């Protein structure tokens, strides 16, 4: 076998290559004591790892280990890798090579320390490092067309021409879900309804990814807004509190479309899309129309795949038909990807040998990958 | 009808399919008639080298695999090549 | 006896005990000099940084001399091994070598 | 006296004929509020022209009127004319002839609509349209050579020969200082540090001006980054941080030398120069090596002229010698050469007059002028 792990923002997903689904899905997180303990049955447990932490989350301060795709704290990452070979998989690294996903254009340091730890902290054999964007061209199955990879880290666009690959075309955006949820935190203070604390972050955020849809039209649902009568749900806290909204749960979705409301000059994702086809060649450009792939844990909501398409097709040329493919489980499918690109016998041969990183350093995953 | 000589086979015994307790211990043994030739094992998704959470065996002509990590996410099929030869086996799980 | 090197104290070689804390300074001559960290032969300690393994470079007025120093502290048995201080400046380049032994 | 003003991409240069320095010089850019304002006494200044706009950079949303030597709004380059001629030149259109320099295989509507705007918004009883090149060859003061043209609007060859031009010979180049600096954002993203914002945009530019240099063989710097020493220095923003560069600085201005690092099949600065050459006839080709020219914006950094010797000379055959005139302040030279065009008095029977536009129309530019 082989193991595949999935380092995206929030939620750590780890299993086996060679299986349709992993063993191990938990949130990325590391959980401290931030009040003074007063009891003498405890063996005090200063850090928590895992689904662990998402119980005891009120009195912890929940800590995210990997920051806008960049890791903040190292051994925090180590605990969960830990966590995931241990608890959930119950295999040793050794045993197999272990591929991880990275989002494009990403900083070099962030490949030469994560290849260090794995291969330091937990020993194997070999490791790869895969960029999302080509990963999705192959279960897509197209040796053409243009990838959009966003996912909870962040928004990225990465253009490909029968294995001729364009830098300039590759767009990489600020855009995610996690900002959705500072932008979502944000917008209910204004209502009367404030969250300042951590372990409450994460409950506005539970409302967004089933409360919360896309609008065919934002402008038209929130003027219909002031007279609502389904636009409004009640959400049950563990606290027993009650909370009622209405257009503020669709307009949250709707930043990613209209980065106005942040208060940010660049473009929203149908804009940024338009500008990495513009840098493509005009030949490739009919089947970049045809094929738009979404992923991650923001394009989720049902109805972006509706609005995209309108929107797409109204600021793009007619000269080509606009088509749109959104499978569900596609949060998932970066992981997927991890999968499926571990279970090519070609690609077993690619992976960065501990001998090879020894022998030059750190700085050759620019010079042996994309 | 099926035709009636298969081509020179690598193996002189062919593995055959067994049944497993969910969470025990499995063992296949398979053999070659030509000596010298690496055995490479398949997994129903990714290959299977000397390695933890497997075993590899190699004697003369005889390869040894075994497995003790397995479990629900192996049931599928497994596929083993000896040099130009390729055979492949089903192992079943019940819960 | 030997060429006038840069740093005016040498590294002294340590052994410290599992969970405890050691320090491991050199002094160089007076722009700021680079210093390197490295364990065993091509392994930077300076990519090594984190909750095990501290950098700090200070400067003191009195001597015209700046102190590098190298904190460890946690240490744990992986870290048993040959470290070599390097440090270089526009004029010259000199290092030493001395080991770190972590016991029981 | 005479006015001349070069509408080159970023900055707008204007002056009076006849001086060796000209009076105004701010960036071509207009400033509007992005957010909405809440104070009372203010006059609500919508729109900001010039150098104002600088020191209010940040709430501002800079738009450049000038694209790629096309000018995407026309009133704000009314706007811009306005500020030049009264604040800080001090005169009327009225009173002087009026000079204005454009590229070669410009669009017919950009010269027709600058002649109206130059016209009827500001009142003038002359005014023409000149082509660089040209005018190069004059401040030269050579009659035979072959013109090699580029700055901030973008590349451009025009070899003469004793008085006589070849428009098939003349061949325009995309590669230009501000498309550098796009570059140069797109790579600083990699590093760890990224740039989203016009307002920021010019600072990256900034450091292009003066940190930058060109390497005499780009592989062997770069090599030798490894170890970096001296190559890496310190950079102070408005902001209140610190930026570190080393390799970095001296691979921007390679791109225009190898277009390839930006992806494109287009050839480089010096291999253009030596296809436009190749286009003109084999007797004068002797003295065209010899007599290349250097003008405009990003010609500045030093080294450009020893780098571009030893390259034209290795690719070009060796029967005859090779030497480029590059003199310091070739930034300047375009606007010199504006400023020394308008002062002949042959040029002054030439300027496209007023009476001629209204009667036989806007197609006579290209009647009129080369």
């Amino acid at each position: 076998a082989a193991l595949v792990i999935d380092n995206g923002s929030g939620m750590c997903k780890a299993g086996f290559a060679g299986d349709d689904a992993p063993r191990a899905v938990f949130p990325s997180i590391v959980g401290r004591p931030r009040h003074q303990g007063v009891m003498v049955g405890m063996g005090q447990k200063d850090s928590y790892v895992g689904d662990e932490a998402q119980s005891k989350r009120g009195i912890l301060t929940l800590k995210y280990p990997i920051e806008h795709g960049i890791v903040t704290n190292w051994d925090d990452m180590e605990k969960i890798w830990h966590h995931t070979f241990y608890n959930e998989l119950r295999v040793a690294p050794e045993e197999h090579p272990v591929l991880l996903t990275e989002a494009p254009l990403n900083p070099k340091a962030n490949r030469e320390k994560m290849t260090q730890i794995m291969f330091e902290t937990f020993n194997t054999p070999a490791m790869y490092v895969a960029i999302q964007a080509v990963l999705s061209l192959y279960a897509s199955g197209r040796t053409t067309g243009i990838v959009m990879d966003s996912g909870d880290g962040v928004t990225h666009t990465v253009p490909i021409y029968e294995g001729y690959a364009l830098p300039h075309a590759i767009l990489r955006l600020d855009l995610a879900g996690r900002d959705l949820t500072d932008y979502l935190m944000k917008i209910l203070t204004e209502r009367g309804y404030s969250f300042t604390t951590t372990a409450e972050r994460e409950i506005v955020r539970d409302i967004k990814e089933k409360l919360c849809y896309v609008a065919l039209d934002f402008e038209q649902e929130m003027a219909t807004a002031a007279s609502s009568s389904s636009l409004e749900k009640s959400y049950e806290l563990p606290d027993g509190q009650v909370i009622t909204i209405g257009n503020e749960r669709f307009r949250c979705p709707e930043a990613l479309f209209q980065p106005s409301f942040l208060g940010m000059e660049s473009c929203g994702i149908h804009e940024t899309t338009f500008n990495s086809i513009m840098k493509c060649d005009v030949d490739i450009r009919k089947d970049l129309y045809a094929n738009t792939v979404l992923s991650g844990g923001t394009t989720m909501y049902p109805g972006i795949a509706d609005r995209m398409q309108k929107e797409i097709t109204a600021l793009a040329p007619s000269t080509m038909k606009i088509k749109i493919i959104a499978p569900p489980e596609r949060k998932y499918s970066v992981w997927i990807g991890g999968s499926i690109l571990a279970s090519l016998s070609t690609f077993q041969q690619m992976w960065i040998s501990k001998q090879e990183y020894d022998e030059s350093g750190p700085s050759i995953v620019h010079r042996k990958c994309f | 009808p099926e035709p009636g000589k298969k081509p020179v086979s690598a193996f002189s015994k062919k593995p055959r399919s067994v049944e497993v307790a969910a969470g025990s211990p499995a063992v296949f043994e398979a053999e070659t008639e030509r000596a010298g030739v690496k055995v490479r094992w398949q997994r129903g998704g990714s290959d299977i080298s000397a390695s933890n959470k497997y075993g590899l065996a190699t004697e003369g002509t005889r390869h040894t695999l075994t497995v003790r990590e397995v479990g629900p996410a192996d049931q599928g099929s497994y596929a083993v090549i000896a040099g130009s030869s390729k055979v492949k086996f089903d192992l079943k799980v019940i819960e | 006896d030997d060429p006038i090197g840069l740093f005016v104290m040498r590294p002294q070689d340590g052994e410290v005990t599992v969970g405890g804390s050691i320090t491991f300074s050199a002094r160089v001559a007076g722009k700021p000099p680079v210093v390197k960290w490295f364990k065993g032969k091509w392994v930077d300690l300076s990519s090594k940084v984190g909750q095990h393994l501290q950098l700090h470079d200070s400067y003191d007025r009195a001597s015209k001399v700046y102190l590098f120093e190298l904190h460890i502290t946690d240490a744990q048995p992986a870290f048993t091994g040959s470290y070599r201080c390097e440090v270089s400046t526009k004029d010259k380049f000199d290092c030493s070598n001395f080991n770190l032994t972590v016991h029981e």
